[PDB]
């Protein structure tokens, strides 16, 4: 999994959504073995492609976009979001690595003792909270005005509250230990 | 301008006549003695017919020469077979061939 | 078919089954020892 | 001397062996007219004997084997594996006849029966080196067939038979070069469809002969060469084996249209003697057809008109082709012997070979999993009428032939060839009648590759497939979303190179676009900014082709221009209506860049539109200022033009207006600060 | 919105076609991933057995030097049938 | 290492460095570089981070300097006695630095080698990659034109006598052992790699103009091998001479399959196959039968 | 000169640069603000 997840480079497709699939499914219940042999292969390599590929993944994930909805209905009358369970599934698989309170994993993710050089997961997971927030916000200033909603605005802000729903638990499980 | 030898006798009486086709075994080979050609190989013999241009000019003129069931040898010029152009890949320009051809059956 | 008939020398004329001069399947008049015919040629040397 | 010699004379056995290798490299990838020139080299007797030869040395063998394969069967064999993934059923008497199993039952014999799926024949010409020399394409060189399969099966059956005697002499000095060749030859003869009913028999009794009946060569110790030729045969039986399920599901589905159509003709008739029962009539039919197979389960048995024995008879054909793949609902079956022998094979042994590996595990993904298969074919099936079976054979053997050209480089011949076979497709009446089957295909994918990998140096082919693509984008609108599929791709070459003559990549991407709101709503923006970058550099450098030809230099090239002001015409405007969005965003991206509106509208030292033009007609006087088929007035008028079009194009409407819109009335308003009245009005007189 | 009865027998075979293939064989479900693992889990009579031989496999293919990661349907299926 | 933002300044002067403003002409030419200058004010993001490099690239980039040096030297002593034949007394320039050129080449060619085909599978994919990057680096340098320059200044000379007539007895001993290491580390520098290989594309004359030199006749061919078998571009370039030229070296040279194989790599590659070379192969080889 | 510049050139060798402490003994020190030192050029051996 380790391996395929480094050689994807960071592209989209299916291949890399198979395998988060496998990661999610081998590592569910906070397994430690698992844990533990992840840890120990990624110390004993010192390759730099894993989070290289993982911080090139977070950045291309999507958010709401107002423009797109107007699109859509104008159509209707004569997607937004469409990779979501891409994005929760790397989320949930970000935080099964640190379920259990291992402090070694939770101290791996914010530097790389060995490595050439370093990358911190914490402020890419902050910067991907933030933009997503500022989509919700948009969104909520386009529906103030007008008072029901459709179909269409409950399932968008059903779905985008469950993205940050998920987020939010991984910034939790980053910090309990503490 | 075609040189033909006699091998074997033929009926004498029986010669190609106009709308006939013709079916012979032929061997084919250049003036140095290297074979390039056989129907024999194949087992199988080949029929053409006259004037309606199938075959070089040499091969067609030695023929109408030849009596039925007769065995003979043909040469012939380059400029009569392929000229300075040749058969790609197997003939060189300017080659004079030769011809082993034995007349089976006409009709 | 092959066919040929002659005369040989004693010494020298020693044909032997397989390859040889040219293309194989060598018989009377393909060297300097033997001298033969076979109804349109002479043979000798391998020349005909 | 005697060829056998080069047992024991090394360096002229490779010398040999390479000249063969070399002989087999320069006729690859069908390039038959050096097939034919090879017969004279290596005649058939040569071929036959040595075939036959017993104390050849291997390498020799193999070589021999593998001449003969690409003089005289790679070409046909290529172009059937090409075409194998296709089903094209016609409706004929003896489809009707194909049943699952004979009179769940067991199971028949795999590769035996009648089969009615088209495949166009193959051609041969016979070789010949005294025929007069006088462009039609070259045939492969022929040679008996019968006679060469009945050589096949004997030697296989010859050697199979005497691999239990463990002699110490092999033939070719192991048992790699014993079996691999005959089995690479078996393989191939059998792919082309040259064997007969009782020949596939013995061919799988001689593989197992317990399991095929009404010692083989899975019970024998083998090397991993003779393993990846045994697997190579076997995915044979299991493609049979889908084919046969494809046909059986045709012929049903036919037989079960009749009565459901006579049954809805009864009962309309019937019911002209509640109204919600008169929706079926007035819906289409895709929903009819959709609505009248709802009965599945016992709770979704309400709302189908239909009788019950009807429903029994498609439970009873459902239920009997679950069971023919496998589902449960001393082998005894081909799935059962391939999942025995590949895990039998796995655990014996750590195998090395990774092509071995990857086919072991594909033939028992392909066993394991009996209807994933089904699916995944099921998209390419189709039905025809038997009325069209020339045509569709006609059109079959073009598009077979612009596949093969997918692998050489590009040369005259080629380009003569594709031009033909083009116009040879778009000819054919099912071309028009059957769009859905030619989507299926996959022509257009196959016209964009070969377009693309000769990007001109090529001129006369670009302008062709541009015009094949135009027409069957205008046919319909699924092909037009089909190609609008690709216009990221298309876009990003031909961004330089115009090849100005002749319709180019920009135009149909154009065309695959037109009068669509849906797909020009579905723009990206992604494609905009391209385009308008592409625009930018034509404002700034002359083209090199028309100083080339010693034509004035001067600081832009109005020619490209005017082609992308074309290509954001047609994307702005559809049928008399102005999309806002698209206005909106190609408006604020072209006043992003002033320098693409031109050297008039540059602003600092920018003459006035009237101006401009009357320059250029001053200039359209002076041959020397105009030119050394093409002129320089002429092109900065129609530039000039084409960009005011389209910008009067991106106005808003006036209903928007009336709304105090303000995004409507900024845009307006840069508009009318962009050109002055009076000069419109100086243009006019 | 003409009657199903008057199209060409072809037509309404495939639109048949297309409608079996949507209602009645996705809708089906068949499992088999377990017992395929638990047959490849055994051995006979150390060496590796089935299992361990395909993820070495993968492995192997993964960690070849290449620009881009090509994209193969096996590798996906058998990543399906383990997960 | 990359945390610790930091300004440069000039002790003796105090001034700050940073970059001069854009030129609009620059610009409008595509010209990124931007020129950088000391100023007394400079910007507020003149900072600069810092970032660690291995040890491979700094020892590349040491044997870089010191073999440039080093061929620099070679090179105009050649050219010091271009056309100033010695008659019988001494040769001309100061001596040449024959033994540090074959060392330098020696441990040259030995540090290219490539991985051995027993190594398990992922150390050797390790080992390739390596092996590209060095390869890479060394090429951006201008290695290439300073081997090619050192070969073409040697090549003007047919035999050894003919080169002792100018450079003395004395060093003419080392002459063919000198080009021919040059070759094999051209080979070296070259193999496996596709961006090396297509810079041949524009000078193969170069090449095949050499087939038929006495000495070092086998490393000319492995470049040429090496080249075709891995350059596409350069098969879209062959022309007739060049096909009777290699012909002209089995007719002249003996029955080595290594033509062969030579001769084979000319039809197809990478499962594409290119008609004119096939045609002319066949129209030039096959039909005399000698 | 000296410029700055993106691309594949921040992966090649003429972007390469060492540091030189003007106090030889302890070169090894870790650097400190403020303290004088050179730069040089690693692949032609020139001074900034
Ligand atoms: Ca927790």
């Amino acid at each position: 999994v380790l391996q395929m997840i480094s050689a994807c480079k960071g592209e989209t497709g299916a291949m890399v959504s198979s395998t988060l699939k496998l990661g999610i499914s081998i590592l569910n219940g906070g397994n430690a073995e698992v844990q533990q042999k992840m840890l120990d292969y990624l110390k004993d390599k010192k390759e730099v492609g894993f989070f290289q590929s993982i911080q090139a993944l977070m950045q291309t994930c999507s958010v709401l976009d107002l423009n797109a909805f107007e699109r859509q209905n104008k159509a209707e009358g004569l997607k937004v979001m469409a990779d979501d369970e891409f994005t929760q599934d790397l989320f949930r698989f970000l935080q099964l690595l640190c379920e259990g309170h291992n402090n070694d994993f939770q101290n791996y993710l914010r530097t790389q003792t060995g490595n050439t050089t370093t990358i911190n997961i914490i402020i890419c997971t902050v910067d991907y909270l933030l933009r997503l927030q500022e989509s919700i916000s948009d969104f909520y200033w386009y529906y103030s005005g007008k008072d029901v909603i459709e179909e269409q605005g409950k399932r968008n802000f059903s779905k985008a509250m469950s993205v940050a729903k998920q987020v939010f638990n991984s910034l939790t499980e980053y910090i309990q230990g503490p | 301008g075609v040189e033909i030898e006699t091998i074997s006798p033929g009926d004498g009486r029986t010669f190609p006549k106009k709308g006939q086709t013709c079916v012979v075994h032929y061997t084919g080979m250049l003036q140095n003695g290297k074979k390039f050609d056989s129907s024999r190989d194949r087992n199988k013999p080949f029929k053409f017919r006259i004037g309606k241009q199938e075959v070089i000019k040499g091969f067609e003129e030695g023929a109408a020469q030849m009596s039925l069931g007769q065995r003979a040898k043909l040469t012939c010029t380059p400029d009569v077979a392929y000229g300075a152009t040749g058969h790609p890949g197997v003939i060189p320009p300017n080659a004079t061939l030769i011809f082993d051809v034995e007349l089976l059956n006409l009709e | 078919t092959h066919l040929r008939v002659g005369w040989a020398l004693t010494e020298g004329y020693s044909p032997y089954p397989g390859g040889g001069e040219g293309w194989g399947g060598n018989g009377v008049g393909d060297d300097l020892y033997s001298y033969g015919f076979d109804g349109l040629h002479l043979w000798t040397g391998h020349v005909a | 001397m005697d060829i056998l010699e080069l047992s024991e004379r090394l360096d002229l056995q490779r010398f040999h062996s390479h000249t063969l290798r070399l002989y087999r490299a320069v006729c690859a990838l069908g390039n038959n007219r050096v097939a034919h020139a090879l017969c004279s080299h290596v005649d058939q007797a040569q071929l036959l004997h040595a075939l036959e030869d017993a104390h050849l040395p291997g390498p020799l063998r193999a070589g021999y084997y593998d001449l003969l394969i690409s003089i005289h069967l790679e070409s046909a064999c290529r172009s059937r594996r090409s075409m194998l993934s296709e089903y094209i059923v016609p409706l004929t008497p003896e489809t009707r006849a194909i049943t699952l199993f004979p009179p769940a039952r067991r199971h028949g014999l795999p590769g035996v029966g009648v089969t009615t799926s088209l495949r166009p024949p193959h051609h041969f010409s016979p070789p010949c080196f005294v025929a007069a020399l006088p462009a039609p394409a070259r045939l492969s060189p022929a040679i008996p067939l019968e006679a060469l399969r009945d050589k096949a099966l004997r030697m296989l059956g010859e050697a199979v038979r005497d691999g239990g005697q463990h002699a110490r002499d092999p033939v070719g000095g192991s048992v790699e070069f014993q079996f691999v060749p005959v089995l690479k030859l078996v393989s191939t003869l059998l792919v082309m469809g040259i064997f007969g009913d009782e020949d596939v028999k013995q061919i799988l009794k001689m593989i197992e002969p317990e399991v095929f009946t009404e010692e083989g060569l899975l019970q024998m110790k083998l090397p991993e060469s003779v393993k990846l030729q045994m697997c190579n045969l076997l995915e044979y039986f299991c493609d049979q084996e889908l084919q046969h399920r494809v046909e059986s599901l045709a012929a049903f589905a036919e037989r079960y249209v009749d009565k459901l159509q006579a049954n809805q003709r009864s009962r309309y008739a019937l019911l002209m003697r509640t109204a919600r029962r008169t929706r079926e009539f007035r819906s289409p039919p895709q929903e009819q057809i959709n609505m009248l197979l709802h009965f599945k389960d016992e709770a979704d048995e309400e709302d189908c008109p239909l009788p019950e024995d009807i429903r029994q008879d498609l439970q009873d054909f459902h239920q009997d082709l679950l069971a023919h793949c496998g589902i449960q609902l001393k082998p005894q079956s081909l799935q059962e012997l391939v999942s025995h022998m590949v895990v039998r094979w796995a655990q014996e042994d750590y195998v090395q070979s990774p092509e071995l590996v990857r086919a072991m595990f594909s033939l028992l993904h392909r066993q394991y999993d009996g209807l994933g298969e089904l699916l995944r074919a099921l998209p390419r099936a189709y039905t025809i009428s038997p009325s069209s079976v020339e045509d569709t054979m006609s059109l079959l053997e073009c598009l077979g032939q612009i596949r093969s050209l997918l692998i050489v480089q590009m040369g005259p011949q080629e380009e003569n060839l594709m031009i033909q076979s083009i116009g040879n497709i778009m000819n054919n009446k099912v071309f028009y009648q059957h769009p859905n089957l030619m989507r299926a295909l996959g022509m257009h994918e196959t016209v964009m590759e070969v377009m693309v990998n000769v990007l001109i140096r090529f001129p006369k082919m670009v302008t062709s497939c541009c015009r094949f693509l135009c027409y069957f984008c205008r046919i319909s609108r699924q092909n037009q979303r089909s190609m609008f599929d690709h216009l990221s791709y298309l876009l990003e070459n031909s961004g330089i190179g115009l090849g100005m003559q002749g319709s180019t990549p920009l135009d149909v991407a154009a065309a695959s676009v037109i009068d669509n709101n849906e797909l020009a709503l579905a723009l990206q923006e992604q494609d905009l900014e391209k385009v308008v970058s592409y625009l930018a550099g034509c404002g700034l450098q002359s083209c090199p082709m028309l100083l080339a030809k010693g034509y004035p230099d001067i600081g832009w090239n109005p020619c490209g221009g005017e082609r992308y002001l074309d290509f954001l015409r047609f994307a702005v405007f559809v049928n008399g209506e102005s999309v806002e969005e698209n206005a909106n965003v190609v408006v604020r991206l072209l006043i992003r860049k002033p320098e693409c509106f031109g050297p008039a509208l540059r602003g600092e030292g920018g003459s006035g539109l009237l101006a401009a033009i009357e320059e250029a007609i001053r200039i359209s006087e002076d041959p020397a200022r105009d030119g050394p088929r093409v002129h320089l007035g002429h092109a900065i008028m129609s530039f000039y033009a084409a960009l005011i079009d389209l910008l009067g194009r991106c106005a808003p409407e006036m209903h928007l207006i009336q709304a105090g819109k303000g995004e409507a009335l900024r845009i307006r308003a840069i508009l009318r600060s962009l050109v002055p009245l009076d000069d419109l009005v100086g243009i006019i007189s | 919105m003409t009657p199903l009865y008057n199209l060409p027998t072809h037509r309404a075979c495939n639109m048949f076609l297309e409608s079996y293939k949507a209602a009645w064989i996705l809708t089906e479900d068949h499992s088999f991933e377990d017992r395929m693992i638990d047959d490849l889990s055994k051995a006979g009579e150390k060496k590796p057995d089935p299992l361990h031989q395909l993820v070495l496999h993968f492995s192997r293919t993964a960690l070849t030097e290449k620009s881009k990661l090509d994209e193969d349907y096996l590798y996906m299926a058998y990543a399906d049938i383990m997960a | 290492y990359g945390e610790s933002l930091c300004f440069v300044q000039h002790v003796a002067s105090g001034l700050w460095l940073t970059y001069a403003a854009p030129d609009p002409k620059a610009l409008r030419l595509g010209v990124l570089k931007k020129k950088a200058i000391l100023h007394q004010e400079g910007h507020m993001d003149d900072a600069l981070f810092l970032t660690r490099c291995q040890q491979e690239e700094s020892q590349a980039a040491r044997m870089i300097h010191s073999t440039a040096g080093l061929y620099n030297q070679f090179i105009k002593g050649l050219d010091s006695f271009s056309g100033k034949p010695r008659g019988s007394g001494p040769p001309a320039g100061p001596a040449l630095p024959i033994e540090a050129v074959i060392l330098s080449l020696q441990d040259l060619i030995g540090y290219f080698e490539p991985p051995s085909e027993e190594l398990q599978h992922e150390e050797k994919q390790s080992k390739l990659r390596s092996l590209r990057n060095r390869q890479s680096l060394f090429q951006e340098e201008g290695m290439l034109s300073l081997v090619l320059n050192c070969i073409d200044r040697l090549n003007v000379y047919t035999t050894a006598a003919h080169f002792a007539e100018y450079a003395g007895e004395e060093a003419a001993e080392s002459w063919k052992e000198i080009v021919n290491l040059l070759y094999e580390l051209l080979a070296s520098l070259i193999r496996g790699n596709r961006a090396n290989c297509a810079l041949f594309s524009t000078n193969l004359d170069w090449v095949v103009s050499k087939l038929d030199r006495l000495e070092a006749s086998s490393g000319i061919l492995e470049v040429l091998y090496c080249v075709l078998i891995e350059s596409p571009e350069v098969l879209n370039i062959i022309q007739e001479n060049h096909i009777k030229s290699i012909i002209s070296l089995l007719d002249k040279h003996g029955r080595n399959h290594k033509v062969l194989d030579v001769l084979c790599s000319l039809c197809v590659c990478n499962g594409v196959a290119v008609r004119s070379n096939q045609d002319l192969i066949t129209e030039n080889l096959l039909p005399g039968r000698e | 000169l000296v410029y700055y510049e993106g691309g594949a050139v921040c992966t090649h060798a003429r972007s390469l640069w060492r540091l030189e402490p003007l106090r030889i003994s302890w070169s090894g020190s870790h650097l400190r603000w403020g303290q004088p030192l050179r730069i040089r050029h690693v692949t032609t051996g020139r001074y900034l």
